[PDB]
């Protein structure tokens, strides 16, 4: 179980899903289109 | 100023080259949902209008 | 495959595959039924010979 | 078609069309196989006549 963690600006959380494309999915981190796994995201303005 | 939604402003972009990558790379576009075509390939197509 | 990217194209391709493969299964079934009819005619022709 | 509008109904219709069309292809295939059996019996009857 690889756990991969990073930060992204709120409305870009849509980009992460498998088969998406755009700034994160194109140039930073892409999920495989047959990904088995879970994407966990939560607000961090209280910290970051 | 844009149009109001009831009277949408329509412009024919035609007889011109269009790189859609420079659109899609704009961090402004919170929504860029496409149908029947995928953004990664738009530059491989040409369209009648 | 020019318009769409793989994750969407796979759904479109699967529908053409389904219909093209069902067209072929219909063809090969029909040719098997009709080949049995020709072999009946060939056995009859051999007997008449 | 009383419950749903077109964009949703078309998926529901496609499922019924698939299953109803496969029902007919099963019928017509089996009726062809069984028609060959009748034609064998008819040729035997003609020969016995
Ligand atoms: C609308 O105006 C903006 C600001 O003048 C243009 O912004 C450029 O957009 C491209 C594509 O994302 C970037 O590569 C440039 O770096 C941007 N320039 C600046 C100064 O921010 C934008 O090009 C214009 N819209 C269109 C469709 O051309």
């Amino acid at each position: 179980v690889y756990a991969d963690s990073f930060v992204i600006r709120g409305d870009e959380v849509r980009q992460i899903a498998p088969g998406q494309t755009g700034k994160i999915a194109d140039y930073n981190y892409k999920l495989p289109d047959d990904f088995t796994g879970c994407v966990i995201a939560w607000n961090s303005n209280n910290l970051d | 100023r844009f149009a109001s939604v009831y009277a949408w402003n329509r412009k024919r972009i035609s007889n011109c080259v269009a790189d859609y990558s420079v659109l899609y790379n704009s961090a402004s576009f919170s929504t860029f949902k496409c149908y029947g075509v995928s953004p990664t390939k738009l530059n491989d197509l040409c369209f009648t209008n | 495959l020019s318009r769409l990217d793989k994750v969407e194209a796979e759904v479109q391709i699967d529908r053409l595959i389904t219909g093209r493969l069902q067209s072929l299964q219909t063809y090969v079934t029909q040719q098997l039924i009709r080949a049995a009819e020709i072999r009946a005619s060939a056995n009859l022709a051999a007997t008449k010979m």
